[PDB]
């Protein structure tokens, strides 16, 4: 339409933990609008044109000792030290769902608000396993370091059946079970 | 208690 | 791509010439520990947690800035001016709980696959604007270095209130409103 | 690496100053402080691609600027007495290590009446000392100079020499009762007794004083103590 | 600040110097630096490290396991490693630099052939001084400062003949007073 014009840059220094503190990597991208044309890998030890966008920073980047000292000891000065406080912060939130039976013909199972990501959620009719009518959203990120699962079940209700949801977190000892009956 | 570091931008070529 | 348990952000920097504008702040798994208020020189923490036991300078990232600042004047040259693509974002609402008529409640409007990072994102409680219990977070990173950004409403669900989220952006030709 | 002028500034209170600084050449970062006795190194601000970058906790009177070849200016208005300090730049290429250049001297004065050049003179070696150890001492005085903005050299035919030469590092002063007492500055050159019993040696001692400029007012009868070289000489003797 | 240094320190010419500093509460994410700066100059860099060892052409920088200290290593100190060690800490991040009391090293020659005398040099035709010489005393001699308000002492000045490797001590003392004698002019 009439939109203006925008030139946007970016950089990101990005940290890549595996089996806690064993494991670290470190890889920092410099980003013109929504081209990544240079970085440095930690794998590599030097920087790395990705684009021909940039040859000329990754050259001037490697013959400047300074620069790549810094980028190098950036492994240990930046990822590795703001991990020791990931482990005292957090690496510890525990945030518990909240889970709900909600109909809609339609079974919702709502986990809300809780922390860490991993969640299992099961659906059961009468204590029997449900797979077949069962549709489960994506892992829902809130924005405010909390998740969001939504699983729901094609049902047929008939009566005396109980349906359950059973949903496991990290937070709990035992799973949450939910039941809902027909009215 | 300690300040904590980011990334630090390597400047580009131009003067 | 890279494998990793965990996967931290020690740098989400921006720079763009609308504006002129900038943002710096760190992600963890996705999630945004802090910005910094390039205009206040504050480090706003998003969790009481961290406010408690994390320190950072916000003179760090006014330093970084202004490299990015000086990073892009020297590569709009080197590419002859090449311009960004304005992208088609995708908007979503839904409530952070399951919305019980007379229980308090938050309605989440998610923007997503937002570029250039300039958008605007307001609330309409019937036909006509909020502002008391709005509040929306900073421009978050993805991997394919686009944005997406996050809007709370703070509401009493009613039965005669029908929300509404506006989104203004360049990609689109005309506000898009999304319902709950 | 980094140069800075000038060397050496006298000025009055409510005036202005500018001091200019070339950082190592490819460096883009250019750091100011002020260095005292008593407040230590205290910084002032920090430039990058002709934008302040850094600020520090000095008054708005105290204003900074760099230019497209890195080049950085420092300007400090209405000058108060406790100005006086040696204005240090430091050259980074972006943000790593800081290169200190030679610093500007700045004192602040409430006149300049008291200002004079200093009065240079040559002893010759003692005939005792040759005869006792084959070696000759010249002494070199330059007294009553203020302010302490000096560079004393030895010259002997026609080159500048270090060896067998000590300048005080700190001159003293004349009269230690007062705060506007002039100051006097010794140094030695030691040479073999047959070079000083040479007469074809010339040995000259040469002080280098920093005064007022042209454009600074003068009334007083004495000569204007401008910037000047004053120096003392001296032949060898069989 | 984050370190402390003793504030004055000796070395004899030609040993290395080892200059301690002390830093218990330094981060993992800030590097050691030191500074030097010699009277009537601005600072000079040294060196600079992170953790455990590190060389360069002018000195060496140790650094603890627990990073709590360091020691800068002066190979073979010189006359003109004479000046105040400034040990500081930095994050690299494109801050300012904070500097603390710092470490005034003196390096003081060993005089293998002491032989103290006191001589009186030549009148010049200009001025009414009458110059005295203290020279080759050995260096543990103290030169005290003038008593009387009409005479001058320096301080203990060392000048190194290279060509010869001589080094030898000295102090001036004038005065214009009229019955001013060299003998005992010193003290
Ligand atoms: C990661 O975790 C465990 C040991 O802690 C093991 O299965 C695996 O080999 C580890 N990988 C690495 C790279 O340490
Ligand atoms: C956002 O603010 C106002 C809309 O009222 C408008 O002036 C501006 O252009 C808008 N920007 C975008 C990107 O829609």
């Amino acid at each position: 339409r009439d939109s203006p014009e925008d030139f946007v840059y970016q950089f990101k220094g990005m940290c890549y933990f595996t089996n806690g503190t064993e494991r670290v990597r470190l890889v920092t991208r410099y980003i013109y609008n929504r081209e990544e044309y240079a970085r440095f890998d930690s794998d590599v030890g030097v920087y790395r044109a990705v684009t021909p966008l940039g040859p000329p920073a990754a050259e001037y980047w490697n013959s400047q000792k300074e620069v790549l000292e810094r980028t190098r000891a950036e492994l240990d000065t930046v990822c590795r030290h703001n991990y020791q406080l990931e482990l005292r912060t957090t690496l510890q939130r525990r945030v518990e769902p909240t889970v709900t039976i909600s109909p809609s013909n339609l079974l919702v199972c709502s986990v809300t608000d809780f922390y860490p990501a991993q969640i299992k959620v099961r659906w059961f009719r009468n204590d029997q396993e449900e797979t077949t009518g069962v549709v489960s959203t994506p892992l829902i990120r809130n924005g405010d370091w909390t998740f969001q699962i939504l699983v729901m079940l094609e049902m047929t209700p008939q009566r005396g059946d109980v349906y359950t949801c059973h949903v496991e977190h990290p937070s709990l000892q035992n799973p949450i079970i939910v039941e809902w009956r027909a009215q | 208690g300690q300040v904590e570091l980011g990334g630090g931008s390597s400047p580009e070529t131009c003067i | 791509d890279i494998v990793a348990d965990h996967v931290a952000s020690y740098g989400v920097n921006l720079y763009q010439s609308y504006g002129p504008s900038g943002q710096y702040s760190h992600e963890f798994d996705g999630d945004e520990e802090f910005y910094v208020d390039l205009e206040r020189k504050e480090t706003v923490w998003q969790l009481p947690l961290f406010r408690r036991f994390r320190r950072f300078d916000p003179q760090f990232a006014l330093t970084n800035i202004a490299v990015l600042k000086h990073n892009l004047n020297c590569v709009i040259k080197r590419s002859n001016s090449t311009a960004a693509t304005n992208e088609v974002p995708e908007v979503t609402v839904f409530s952070k709980s399951p919305v019980t008529l007379g229980q308090p409640n938050t309605l989440i409007c998610l923007v997503d696959n937002i570029f250039p990072p300039v958008v605007n994102i307001t609330w309409l409680s019937n036909g006509h604007s909020v502002t008391e219990g709005v509040s929306e977070t900073s421009f978050l990173s993805k991997s394919d270095h686009s944005f997406f950004k996050i809007s709370y409403l703070t509401f009493l669900p009613s039965a005669d209130e029908i929300y509404d989220c506006k989104v203004e952006h360049w990609g689109l030709d005309e506000p898009l409103l999304k319902h709950w | 690496g980094v140069t800075q002028t000038p060397r050496y500034l006298i000025k009055t209170r409510g005036q202005q100053v500018t001091l200019s600084c070339s950082p190592i050449s490819g460096h883009r970062s250019v750091s100011w402080y002020q260095q005292t006795p008593g407040q230590g190194l205290q910084f002032l601000f920090e430039y990058f691609s002709e934008t302040q970058r850094n600020k520090g906790n000095f008054p708005g009177r105290f204003s900074g600027r760099q230019f497209s070849n890195s080049r950085s200016e420092m300007n400090v208005s209405t000058l108060e007495l406790g100005d006086s300090a040696l204005y240090l730049c430091a050259s980074s290429l972006e943000r790593e290590t800081q290169y200190f250049g030679p610093g500007t001297r700045l004192l602040v004065l409430e006149d300049l009446k008291n200002v004079f050049p200093p009065e240079v003179a040559v002893f010759e070696p003692s005939e005792a000392e040759i005869s006792h150890t084959q070696k000759a001492t010249l002494v070199c005085l330059a007294t009553g100079f203020f302010p302490d903005h000096v560079e004393l050299s030895w010259w002997v035919n026609g080159k500048e020499v270090h060896s067998g030469v000590c300048t005080d590092p700190q001159p003293l002063k004349e009269q230690p009762a007062l705060n506007d007492s002039r100051y006097a500055l010794s140094s030695r050159l030691r040479v073999s007794a047959t070079f000083w019993q040479n007469p074809r040696n010339h040995f000259r001692c040469q002080v280098q004083f920093y005064g007022l400029s042209e454009n600074d007012e003068w009334t007083q009868d004495r000569a204007k103590p401008v910037t000047q070289i004053v120096s003392a000489e001296a032949w060898g003797r069989a | 600040m984050k370190t402390t240094q003793p504030p004055s320190m000796d070395c004899a010419e030609g040993r290395a110097a080892n200059l301690p500093c002390n830093h218990s509460t330094i981060s993992g994410n800030e590097y050691v630096y030191w500074y030097r700066q010699i009277h009537s100059q601005g600072p000079q860099y040294i060196i600079h490290g992170l953790k455990n060892n590190e060389t360069n052409e002018m000195a060496s920088l140790i650094i603890t396991e627990d990073r709590k200290s360091s020691t800068l290593i002066l190979p073979h100190a010189t006359l003109r490693d004479t000046a105040v060690y400034y040990c500081i800490v930095s994050h690299n991040a494109g801050n300012m630099l904070t500097f603390g009391g710092g470490t005034r090293l003196m390096v003081k020659p060993h005089i293998q052939n002491p032989d103290p005398a006191v001589y009186q040099l030549r009148d010049s035709k200009s001025s009414d001084k009458s110059v005295c010489l203290f020279t080759d005393f050995d260096s543990q001699t103290n030169v005290s400062q003038s008593k009387d308000s009409d005479v001058y002492i320096t301080d203990k000045c060392v000048l190194d003949m290279r060509s010869m490797d001589f080094k030898s001590n000295s102090a001036v003392a004038w005065s214009n007073k009229s019955d001013f004698a060299c003998a005992n002019a010193f003290n």
